[PDB]
């Protein structure tokens, strides 16, 4: 198959801006390059043809340039409706592929989350399962570093993150991280903590409760 | 600009395995390529074969497939029919065009070999008046239809004022084709000797006047 | 005026099949080149195949290896799309696209298949109970539920505000996992009563917890 | 089935122009490419340019970019080549290829070619030569003899042997351009008790110049 690379995977923009995004075919395509645009929930709309063609009822801002190898998507002047996720699609060759897709999101100051952390209810504990809970509220950008600490040792394969989207009044995101054990393996340490690094704080943020008291 | 290679013609025998090939000036052939394969049949008609390196075009015959073997594309015909004679050309894209190689006449043999049938023509008296001269070599009745013609005059190779025809094929599916040396008429009569050249399947057949 | 209208969609055990539907309308499929398209949840775009009007071929992502059945019948103005001995990975939403030119000019809503062995199941509710600055964060664990969806709300609606309900994760169990969280005042833990409610449609779930230190 | 019908041949003076059409039909338009490829001499082949026919984009090769304007108009299906500032060099057949970008990248279908002569020639007769043969004696029970249908134009001529009575043993040539007019040959085949005893005549016909030529073979 024919690998089909975008770059970046995410950018940060503001109103106004000149965006570029580059689509890279691991071989020459002939121009057979189609570009998409893709809102949550809703299936793609053309942008693109033929690496150069504007397709009928898109807005002018948007064109693409291009041939062999290399291939950009430019958005001349970033609308709030053009905050999204873009895709090339190559037809050089069956299989057709698409890139893994640029998300373009809002660009706004940086913003430190708010870190809070949560033991396991009583409730739950009498069922037999352990769930910790660690939450990031309200940050930006979107690169956050969540690791898990029980008694100053580094978790690994037990925790899984989830994210929002940027909110649409301060564009901040929010991500939970859960660190899912057995009654039996939560009550063989004391000391839960989860370390967040992120660019809004000097040095990594840590919340902890010993177990039980 | 890039040049593309065909081998000039190729003999096969029905239900054989035949191997046409293309080779780049630039390096070895690549998927980026494209190599394409079109089949010239007579009276002008061109029909894709294979396209995309590849693929078989649709409606193509499950006998013929296209590859990359070493460093040149290849158009591979298993179980050649009679069908299949014709030229075949080859075509590589360079990034923004595409270039042509010279074409391969495949034969696929439907009759046995026939030698040329060679005539060399003197000026008639009426065309020397002009202060012209021309020799008429007619060669008729070959097969396959390949052939190369040599002109000598006096013992010695020509090498200007020669052009043959390109071989076309008569109502008895042999081929047929003309050459033409052209002098001045002083040229003709300071020479004694002239001959005409014809070698098909590596062997020479020639005819002479004085 | 154009329309593809897909259906099929819904769950399925591994192993077994999906024979997904699109219907036409405002066009004639037997004119047209059809393809299929689908996005497993959170990924990019994938192509299955199409079929050609012009004699009816078909073409697939070899990936599929044989698996993929695309097919059409003119007199209904429907295109097919079936696939057998499905697995996780074949779990996601499937779009059925009309061609021109190569690109995708109009697109069916989406059918979602799901390809899981697990049994419908309502969440159980725990309180994510606050700590006890001038800011609190509380909330519910709505965990192992199948399948989706779950909603979410808080104070039966009369609390938006500071409220970030989680996408949902798949648990390596077949189960769904959630959090929903709201921050608060720290002044009102005890004057003010919050309460998240649960409903999960598909096990008749209505849960309503109140959470609190 | 798909078919691309291409416009009848075409005879003109350098500095002209000439603009080729090309009838796509038997399937949608708007999703093939549509090439234009130069064959000289009758072979070697040249690529021009390509135009897609959704919106006309198109690309040129270089060494035309300034000779060939492809155009395409979508109400009636159908693809143009225009070639200006004709020169002897634009002489050749052009030939009109669809070209898939789907699957099988493929020039399938081909239109069957459009002639164009480009020459500063004007309409001129052919003197026709007799070609006698004189190596010696009778090498065999046949001899053959022929007519030089040299100079003319444009083409083409017709060739008969005893106003068409020798209609077997015959041999009519293509033309070859020498200095920018057609010469050709004929030739007839017949037994040697046949000639010079029994009369062999060359007819030769030159439509475009509505001249007639009848050559009486004899002995040198």
């Amino acid at each position: 198959d024919i690998q089909m690379t975008q770059s970046p995977s995410s950018l940060s923009a503001s109103v106004g801006d000149r965006v570029t995004i580059t689509c890279r075919a691991s071989r020459d395509i002939k121009s057979y390059l189609n570009w998409y645009q893709q809102k949550p929930g809703k299936a793609p709309k053309v942008l693109i043809y033929y690496a150069t063609s504007l397709a009928e009822g898109v807005p002018s801002r948007f064109s693409g340039s291009g041939s062999g190898t290399d291939y950009t998507l430019t958005i001349s002047s970033l609308q709030p409706e053009d905050f999204a996720t873009y895709y090339c699609l190559q037809h050089g060759e069956s299989p057709w592929t698409f890139g893994q897709g640029t998300k373009v999101e809002i660009k706004r100051t940086v913003a430190a989350p708010s870190v809070f952390i949560f033991p396991p209810s009583d409730e739950q504990l009498k069922s037999g399962t352990a769930s910790v809970v660690c939450l990031l509220n309200n940050f930006y950008p979107r690169e956050a570093k969540v690791q898990w600490k029980v008694d100053n040792a580094l978790q690994s394969g037990n925790s899984q993150e989830s994210v929002t989207e940027q909110d649409s009044k301060d564009s901040t995101y929010s991500l939970s991280s859960t660190l899912t054990l057995s009654k039996a393996d939560y009550e063989k340490h004391k000391v839960y903590a989860c370390e967040v690094t992120h660019q809004g704080l000097s040095s990594p943020v840590t919340k902890s409760f010993n177990r039980g008291e | 600009q890039a040049v593309v290679t065909q081998e000039s013609a190729l003999t096969s025998s029905p239900g054989e395995t035949v191997t046409l090939t293309c080779r780049s000036s630039t390096g070895a052939v690549t998927t980026s390529n494209y190599a394409n394969w079109v089949q010239e049949k007579p009276d002008h008609l061109f029909t894709g074969v294979i396209g995309g390196t590849n693929n078989r075009a649709p409606g193509v015959p499950a006998r013929f497939s296209g590859s990359l073997i070493g460093d040149k594309a290849a158009l591979t015909i298993t179980g050649a029919q009679t069908e299949d004679e014709a030229i075949y050309f080859c075509a590589l894209w360079y990034s923004n065009h595409w270039v042509f190689g010279g074409g391969t006449k495949l034969t696929v043999l439907g009759q046995p070999k026939s030698s040329p049938s060679v005539n060399l023509f003197p000026p008639s008296s009426e065309e020397l008046k002009t202060k012209k001269a021309t020799l008429v070599c007619t060669i008729t009745e070959f097969y396959p239809g390949a052939v190369r013609v040599d002109w000598k005059a006096d013992g010695t190779p020509v090498t200007q004022g020669d052009e043959t025809t390109q071989p076309s094929k008569q109502s008895n599916n042999k081929y047929m084709a003309s050459s033409y040396l052209t002098l001045t008429a002083e040229a003709w009569e300071s020479h004694s000797s002239y001959s005409c050249h014809v070698t098909h399947e590596g062997q020479s057949v020639e005819k002479s006047l004085s | 005026e154009v329309q593809l209208v897909e259906s099929g969609g819904g769950l399925v055990q591994p192993g077994g099949s999906l024979r997904l539907s699109c219907a036409a309308s405002g066009f004639n499929i037997k004119e047209y080149y059809m393809h299929w398209v689908r996005q497993a949840p959170g990924k990019g775009l994938e192509w299955v195949g199409l079929i050609d009007p012009e004699q009816g071929n078909t073409i697939y992502d070899p990936k599929f290896q044989d698996r993929a059945t695309i097919s059409a019948d003119n007199s209904k103005n429907t295109a097919y799309l079936q696939m057998n001995s499905l697995r996780a990975e074949d779990t996601a939403v499937y779009y059925c696209a009309r061609d021109t030119a190569a690109y995708f000019d109009y697109w069916g809503q989406g059918t979602l298949v799901t390809v899981s062995s697990a049994s419908t199941k309502g969440p159980s509710v725990f309180p994510l109970a606050p700590s006890s600055g001038g800011t609190a964060a509380l909330g519910c664990l709505v965990k192992d539920y199948f399948p989706e969806p779950v909603t979410v709300s808080w104070n039966s609606g009369a609390l938006t505000s500071g409220v970030h309900t989680f996408p949902a994760v798949l648990q390596s169990s077949g189960l769904y996992s959630l959090s929903s969280v709201v921050t608060v005042p720290s002044s009102s833990l005890g004057t003010q009563t919050y309460i998240c409610n649960v409903n999960h449609k598909p096990s008749n779930t209505k849960v309503d917890k109140k959470v609190e230190p | 089935e798909v078919q691309l019908q291409q416009s009848g041949p075409e005879l003109v003076k350098p500095g002209a122009s000439v603009k080729i059409s090309c009838k796509a039909s038997g399937y949608s338009f708007t999703g093939h490419l549509l090439n234009w490829v130069k064959q000289s001499h009758g072979k070697n082949l040249e690529w021009i340019g390509l135009v897609h026919p959704h919106n006309g984009a198109i690309t040129y090769n270089q060494k035309f970019k300034d000779k060939a304007t492809l155009t395409v108009d979508r109400s009636s299906t159908t693809a143009y080549i225009e070639l200006v500032r004709l020169t002897s060099n634009d002489s050749a057949v052009y030939y009109c290829a669809r070209e898939d970008f789907r699957y099988h990248y493929s020039m399938d279908y081909w239109g069957q070619g459009t002639s164009v002569t480009v020459s500063s020639a004007k309409t001129t007769p052919p003197s026709v030569y007799p070609l006698a043969p004189v190596c010696g004696d009778t090498t065999g029970s046949s001899v053959t003899l022929g007519c030089l249908v040299k100079g003319y134009f444009p083409e083409p001529v017709t060739l008969t042997w005893n106003s068409g009575s020798l209609s077997s043993g015959v041999h009519t040539f293509p033309a070859v351009l020498q200095s920018d007019l057609y010469t050709l040959s004929s030739s007839v085949t017949v037994t040697s008790s046949t000639w010079p005893s029994q009369s062999v005549t060359c007819n030769v016909a030159h439509p475009a110049s509505s001249t007639k030529v009848d050559k009486k073979i004899v002995p040198k």
